[PDB]
Parts: C-alpha cells; sequence; structure tokens
C-alpha cells in the first residue's frame, strides 16, 4: 500500500496564528489520466464525522473557507491554516486514493488561550442512588485552561485515595478550556459515618487550592 | 494492481 | 439538505456477524459511489472498500476481503455493510461516506455506526440526578446533570430537554470502573434566578441495553 504519514502529530496555537502541517506519502499519488494528485485532507472535530477540506491536493471543498490552503505535489504535501480560529481544533487527516484508500494518522491542532481558573461544584449523591446501597459523590471544575487540574477528595478532612475517577472534556470550540469532573464513590454505609465531603482544587488560575464542600444531610 | 481496479470500478 | 443517517451502536460477541446500515436523504442515492471507513480511535482511518449504488457492485480493500460485504437496497435508499468472524481488533465505529466519483474526496460522512466486540454482555445505566445546590452556584449561575453510573458497552448519548438545552453542557467522556463498566456524567450551568420556572430534563439513551430514561433534575 501507499503510506501517509503527517506531522507534527500535535500542536498548539494561539488564536490568528498561522499553522503548517504536513503529509508525506511512500509513493507518489500522482493520477495519471489527468495528473491530478489524488490526495485530500480532513478535519474531524471532536465528536463529529471527517470532513472533506480538501482534494487533488489544492482545490477546496465547497463552502471550506479560504484560510484552509492545500499545497504540495510528489510525494509531499501541506495544509495551512493561514489564522487559526477557535472553532478549528480538530484532527487534520490526510488521504491518498490513487491506489487502495489509506490515511495518515492525523494531526491535532490544539488552541492556546489565557489562563482560566475552574468554577467548581460539588454534589451530593443522589437520595434514589443512596436507597440502592451505593454514594457517588461528584466535584466538577467548568470552563479552565490549561489542562492541567489536580482534585483531592477529603472526607472530614481525611485525604482519599483510590476511591475516585474523573476525566476531562475536549477543549471546547468556542471559548478553548476544558471542563472535568471527578466521582468519589463510598458504600452508603461508609458515606453516613462522615460529615464533610470536600474536593479541593489545585490549577494555575488558582494561587491556593480551593476546596468545595457540603455536610452530609443538610 | 489496485490502482488498475479502482480506475475500471468509477468507469 | 444531504443525510447519510447510519443504525446505532452494537454489542457482539467474538465469532458473531454484524450488518449496518446507512440511509442516505436529501440526494438520489445512485448518483455517488459510497465507501466505508473504519475509525478505530480518534487517530486512526482505514477504509474498507467501496460500494457503487447503482449497479450493486463493490470493490474491497484486500484487508477486508471477505470479511466485509456490501450491499444496497435501492427502494429505501439504504447501504449495508456486513462483517463476519468479528474479533475484538474489529471494536471501531465504521462510516459510511459518499464519493462522487474516481478523482473526488469523501465529501459527506455519516455518524458513524459504533461496533464493540466483546464476550462482556450488556448492562444497562442507571440514572441518577446532580441536583443544583448551594454548593453548585458560581456567581448567579447553578451547575445541575445527571450521572450515568454502570453500563456496558459505549456509548451511553445524553441530551437536555429533548435538544432544546445544548449552550453550556459537558458530557464527559465515560471512565472506565474496576468492574469493567462504565460511568459518565452530563452537567449544565443555567441561571439560579429560574431554577423555579425552567424544567431541565437529561435523556439518556444507551442502545444496545435499551435504557432509555428521561430524568428531571430539580433543586435539593
Amino acid at each position: 500500500n501507499i503510506m501517509m504519514t503527517q506531522s507534527p502529530s500535535s500542536l498548539a496555537v494561539s488564536a490568528g496564528e498561522k499553522v503548517t502541517m504536513s503529509c508525506k506519502s511512500s509513493q507518489s499519488v500522482l493520477h495519471s489520466s489527468d495528473q491530478k494528485n489524488y490526495l485530500a485532507w480532513y478535519q474531524q472535530k471532536p465528536g463529529q464525522s471527517p470532513k472533506l477540506l480538501i482534494y487533488w491536493a489544492s482545490t477546496r471543498e465547497s463552502g471550506v473557507p479560504d484560510r484552509f490552503t492545500g499545497s504540495g505535489s510528489g510525494t509531499d504535501f501541506t495544509l495551512t491554516i493561514s489564522s487559526v480560529q477557535a472553532e478549528d481544533l480538530a484532527v487534520y487527516f490526510c488521504h491518498q486514493y490513487l491506489s487502495s484508500y489509506t490515511f495518515g494518522g492525523g494531526t491535532k491542532l490544539e488552541i492556546k488561550r489565557t489562563v482560566a481558573a475552574p468554577s467548581v461544584f460539588i454534589f451530593p449523591p443522589s437520595d434514589e442512588q443512596l436507597k440502592s446501597g451505593t454514594a457517588s459523590v461528584v466535584c466538577l471544575l467548568n470552563n479552565f485552561y490549561p489542562r492541567e487540574a489536580k482534585v483531592q477528595w477529603k472526607v472530614d478532612n481525611a485525604l482519599q485515595s483510590g476511591n475516585s475517577q474523573e476525566s476531562v472534556t475536549e477543549q471546547d470550540s468556542k471559548d478553548s478550556t476544558y471542563s472535568l469532573s471527578s466521582t468519589l464513590t463510598l458504600s452508603k454505609a461508609d458515606y453516613e459515618k462522615h460529615k464533610v465531603y470536600a474536593c479541593e482544587v489545585t490549577h494555575q488560575g488558582l494561587s491556593s487550592p480551593v476546596t468545595k464542600s457540603f455536610n452530609r444531610g443538610e | 494492481d489496485f490502482k488498475d481496479e479502482l480506475e475500471e470500478f468509477f468507469k | 439538505e444531504v443525510q447519510l443517517q447510519q443504525s446505532g451502536p452494537v454489542l457482539v460477541k467474538p465469532g458473531a456477524s454484524v450488518r449496518m446500515s446507512c440511509k442516505a436523504s436529501g440526494y438520489t442515492i445512485t448518483d455517488y459511489y459510497l465507501n466505508w471507513v473504519k475509525q478505530s480511535h480518534g487517530k486512526s482511518l482505514e477504509w474498507l472498500g467501496v460500494l457503487n449504488p447503482y449497479s450493486g457492485g463493490s470493490l474491497y480493500s484486500q484487508t477486508f476481503k471477505g470479511k466485509a460485504t456490501l450491499t444496497v437496497d435501492r427502494s429505501s435508499s439504504t447501504a449495508y455493510l456486513e462483517l463476519n468472524s468479528l474479533t475484538s481488533e474489529d471494536s471501531a465505529v465504521y462510516y459510511c461516506a459518499r464519493q462522487l466519483g474516481r478523482g473526488n474526496g469523501l465529501d459527506y460522512w455519516g455518524q458513524g455506526t459504533s461496533v464493540t466486540v466483546s464476550s462482556v454482555s450488556t448492562k444497562g445505566p442507571s440514572v441518577f440526578p446532580l441536583a443544583p445546590s448551594s454548593k453548585s452556584t458560581s456567581g448567579g449561575t447553578a451547575a445541575l446533570g445527571c450521572l450515568v453510573k454502570d453500563y456496558f458497552p459505549e456509548p451511553v448519548t445524553v441530551s437536555w430537554n429533548s435538544g432544546a438545552l445544548t449552550s453550556g453542557v459537558h458530557t464527559f467522556p465515560a471512565v472506565l470502573q474496576s468492574s469493567g463498566l462504565y460511568s459518565l456524567s452530563s452537567v449544565v450551568t443555567v441561571p439560579s434566578s429560574s431554577l423555579g420556572t425552567q424544567t431541565y430534563i437529561c435523556n439518556v439513551n444507551h442502545k444496545p441495553s435499551n435504557t432509555k430514561v428521561d430524568k428531571r433534575v430539580e433543586p435539593k
């Protein structure tokens, strides 16, 4: 097969910057009968299907903004985004269709923006869940940047380990932030043994950790 | 080869 | 407008077969070829082959010849992909994507069908409110949500107010629990001032378990 290699694997820029990304084919993708490079670029935004940007290496698909330009020939191709917008975060793939179709491994374009501290919220377990024997306590860190954040759970000031899980969102296409959810899971029996349930949040936009807590049963 | 197969398929 | 509507997510056991569908609307299905492309994870795409919906004939990647079978029902504007002898390396999202002709790109992609191949049986989630309180408010805003706990396989889909509430929603990536079951949360930030006049319902769908739950989320 024709192997497609993209570089870099990811990059991060501020809105308004120019980015270039590379796509190299292991052999020519030149289609002889029309002298077209059968090379396409796609944009795949988080949770979406790929969208066709460019075909024939340099022809923009209808509706594609002018800021996306494909170039190259032979085995070396480039996608340029002349002035990146916050909504351009996506994985960009190249594709050859001269021979059995193959794709590159993608370049993930991330957006840089100013520091934003998280807005922190905590949720006690629902009464419905408690009736079933388990207590899930949720801590939400909303709309922060950069993505690095730390959550520590404390139960009457005792640091918890081993009983939580968290995940972070993809970056937001409008404000370039992240959000994070952490769940502390206890048995109902253990949950009812303590009063203060707290999540302590560390982030670059906070000079000291922020604690959000509730007192069980109140 | 496969490129030839694609040409014939799209004819 | 053009649409490629693919069938929903499925769980199947190793060794079994699966068939999924891709329904074209907004255009004449026989006017475009139809490709199928696997996405095993966010940085990987792999072509299976291409169908000519007019004739019914197909051209398959050597990788998938005899593994995949492409068919079409023109009367209902619907194409099908069947995969046999499934293994756990076959778990992926499978996209249908139309292509006008030889020299064209794949100009419109369906939303994908998630196939999980696993010996683990389906489990439907419990849905619990994340109720707005004095400890989920920031400067006139309240956060509220739903916790979708203990399901298998992915995906769960969550909407709010049947899709009328999208601003401010964060539906988090699921986490894999030590049990092998997933859990996820979906939250939204809303005005604290209108918690008494607005109604917030999270609509949770987990197709492999036939779960379709609407949960009202109220203060307390």
